[PDB]
């Protein structure tokens, strides 16, 4: 019994970086892999397992997804999500939403509670809205940091 | 984009992933997050995968399914599968990132061909290993 | 839900699908069609697939892709790739529909586990053969 | 060895519900989109263009569940969805949830040659076809007192 959590891949810069600011990062992943290793030791399902780290990767500021969504073109966010049951082949994913917190709860709830597998924007939202799942607006998704890296883009 | 991989004591596995996309990306452009096969897979029967990288190539190589194919019909190792996809397919469609992988063995592989990929894994019971760089 | 699959003089495969989805969806549901492996794939190295049929199920089993899969890693003849996928997998997730196909070899196959499938195919400089029900 | 082969949907086709009338109306159909296609492949057209041209003329036969004789969905609209992939580049593009857009199959094909993307949804896939010059349509165009009366069946 086995997790492995991801953070996104691309071109982080070892001379940019303090040994610090590097520890902020291993810090986080370290806390969520240890969260979902007592999980799986607890007998949790792989299901409540990856949903769990995932919300709390989305919770957590440092990485893209929920808290610390980058910016679109816009300046806005839009998120995406998606989770699979390899028991049952089972799948839910939510696409283009700006007004769930946790797309991956929402994701969850399009796999449990529906057969459509996947669901877009403002029909994602109003699914899980129907569900009692609670509207956020995306400002709170915001940090300086991806915003610089907006402003860096362009 | 973040993502999990998971091997329970009942041997079932599960995948998720999540994301804000790409900064500056055009409102209602879709990558490869919420796309089953794309950015996220998981079958007992062979492994349980979260991607993240170039959103189109994931789409077109169908990334977190090749995994499992690679390895169920074409009887590759999870090494060798994550080896061609991330190593040899992506780069050759011009496509940059990772992915995370456990099978139903519990063998686990975290390849990117990026400067870097947050990860972190860890056995139920045994230390966490986590990485940023190469 | 339509669909063509092609292989040109020059070795080419495409594939395209298109579709209304099913009758009384909800808004902003999204089937298998636009979904690449889902709906529709093509490889020069395997084979151009459209897919028509219970959506979820053609998600679920990345259908298109996995005929190409199973043909490109697996050593399945496209027949063989057809009937695992339309005959055996699919039931076993409780999907009904079919797809048509071509291979890098020019083999057509027209699958389909359901009462009919509005369907056609020809070779280049041959007569078209038309169908709907059961073979 | 160039060929073609086309698809207008698989379901529960009832026999004992059709009129020979009925069955040739989609036999005549199937058989003068499949003769474009071989005509087009034997002339030396692309595979790609094929299935666009073979795709487009599904879409807008109103017998078929694509464009012209798309379904409604529960709010008595007409959402659609297309993609077309190349096997040569594995390029592939898409349109989902689109209704002011008469050929799907030309949208997803924009996104195929004239964006780094391959999947559109909505009303960004729309804008995006409309700043390309794609035609405005409205989704009354689609309907069908056929497709209707299934709707009307189904609740
Ligand atoms: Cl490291
Ligand atoms: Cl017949
Ligand atoms: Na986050
Ligand atoms: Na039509």
């Amino acid at each position: 019994a086995v997790i492995a959590i991801h953070g996104g891949a691309g071109a982080i810069s070892r001379a940019q970086m303090s040994l610090q600011q590097e520890l902020r990062y291993i810090e986080a992943l370290s806390a969520i892999v240890e969260t979902g290793q007592k999980m799986l030791e607890a007998g949790e399902s792989a299901l409540d397992v990856v949903t769990e780290a995932v919300r709390l990767l989305e919770e957590c500021p440092l990485f893209n997804a929920g808290i610390g969504a980058v910016f679109t073109r816009d300046e806005t966010h839009e998120l995406d999500a998606c989770v699979m049951d390899g028991n049952t082949l089972k799948a839910g994913a939510v696409a283009g939403v700006s007004h769930l917190r946790n797309p991956v709860l929402a994701a969850r709830l399009v796999m449990e509670q529906s057969p459509h597998v996947m669901m877009i924007g403002e029909g994602a939202e109003n699914f899980a809205f129907a569900r009692g799942m609670e509207r956020v607006s995306p400002e709170i998704f915001s940090t300086s940091l991806r915003y610089e890296q907006l402003l860096a883009a362009r | 984009t973040v993502g999990a991989v998971a091997l329970d004591l009942d041997g079932n596995l599960a995948a998720a992933t999540s994301t804000g996309g790409m900064t500056n990306k055009l409102p209602y452009q879709v990558g490869p997050t919420p796309l089953v096969g794309a950015g996220c897979y998981a079958n007992n029967a062979s492994v349980a995968v979260s991607c993240t990288g170039t959103g189109e190539v994931f789409i077109r190589a169908l990334a977190a399914y090749d995994i499992a194919a690679l390895m169920d019909y074409g009887g590759l190792s999870l090494a060798e599968a994550c080896e061609r996809v991330v190593m040899e397919k992506l780069p050759a469609l011009g496509g940059s990132g990772g992915l995370i992988a456990i099978d139903h063995e519990g063998n686990v592989a975290l390849p990117f061909n990026t400067e870097g990929m947050y990860r972190a894994w860890g056995y139920a019971g045994d230390t966490p290993t986590t990485g940023i760089y190469r």
